[PDB]
């Protein structure tokens, strides 16, 4: 072959678009209980 | 299979959040002496809500 | 027992636990076991941020209890030990009255009705004021003065 | 012939069904007959939920009907067995005045106004915690203890 210059960082077809779209995290349901934390927390932790 | 393993680490911690939001149900009303906030239930409905 | 309820461990009163509207009612910094095997076998929720463990009342002792009010004039209260001063927003008590191992007495109206549960207090020489946990329209809210000590 | 009205089922004494306002009212898991022809025939409305068999009062039973209030201060009531307790948004009275086949029985105030009907009541010791329903800010409500038995 002469074309042997490949890696890992490898763009393909659909594929990147498929890791795209697995990639619906979990962040903003974490930001959520978060906020449940925080408005748990200032109930008397204006202090420290 | 360790793609599999972070996304199962990723339902992992939102389980985590889940149990810590149910915990955190529960710790404003432990079952106070009131017994009876249709304004917090009735907003929050995340489990057991029927006691008043 | 007209008021009286309590949580013993090894002989020995480790504060006092009490059942109160539809909660049975510990302060979770006491260490041990309920002195009555019946209620120790209940499911019990614990919270440290709060020092609060709760559980639900079983149904035939439900007429024991005592009764509530969120709201809190000023005035004199009764408790365990004789009467204690509110006013200004701030509970009151002789010095000495209370020490460690009194966490858990109920602080009760000229109708018995409880206001408050004490946990705790700050001696000031002449005055105690008492460091406390409470509920107030439906919320509950533990209120401590600087300088407290755990009972 | 106070506040209550029989009914009766293939002899033996089966609740009782009420007068108030315009309606009639009757406990669903009551079986038989109103003891009155007239009133047995009427349209009858089924409510599972609240245990309610409800009818159309007739025009010519003007002078049994009773007179209502939506509004129960706390307090001690009367019904036909004596004294019962409101406090807490509880109704209670003396264990063994109330048993099986007392269901339906009306509880009214010091003024005579009917407030509420008898569904049930759980045993709680001392004094029994009553089920009811009835009707706050004139909508239907149940309220009840938990682990209650129809009576």
């Amino acid at each position: 072959a002469s074309h042997t210059t490949l890696g890992v960082q490898d763009i393909s077809t659909t594929a990147m678009s498929w890791v795209q779209k697995i990639t619906g995290g979990v962040g903003l349901i974490v930001a959520v209980a978060a906020l449940i934390l925080i408005v748990v927390l200032c109930v008397s932790f204006s202090r420290h | 299979s360790v793609a599999s393993f972070v996304l199962l680490s990723m339902v992992g911690t939102a389980v985590g959040m889940c149990v810590c939001a149910r915990r955190r149900c529960i710790t404003p009303y432990e079952l106070t002496p009131g017994a009876t906030v249709p304004f917090l239930l009735s907003l929050l409905c995340c489990v057991r809500t029927t006691k008043a | 027992n007209d008021c009286i309820f309590e949580v013993k461990h090894e002989g020995k009163v480790m504060g006092y636990a009490c059942l109160v509207g539809d909660k049975v009612m510990k302060p979770a910094h006491v260490k041990g076991t309920i002195d009555n095997a019946d209620l120790a076998k209940l499911a019990f929720k614990r919270s440290s941020k709060y020092d609060l463990e709760c559980a639900q009342i079983p149904v035939h002792m439900k007429s024991d209890a005592s009764k509530f009010t969120h709201e809190k004039p000023e005035g004199y209260y009764n408790w365990h030990h004789g009467a204690v001063q509110y006013s200004g927003g701030r509970f009151t008590i002789p010095t000495g009255a209370g020490k460690p191992g009194d966490s858990g007495r109920p602080i009760f109206d000229n109708k018995g009705r409880v206001v408050a549960i004490v946990l705790g207090g700050a001696n000031e020489g002449a005055r105690t004021a008492l460091s406390v946990v409470t509920w107030n329209k439906d919320i509950v809210t533990k209120i401590t003065p600087e300088g407290a000590e755990e009972w």
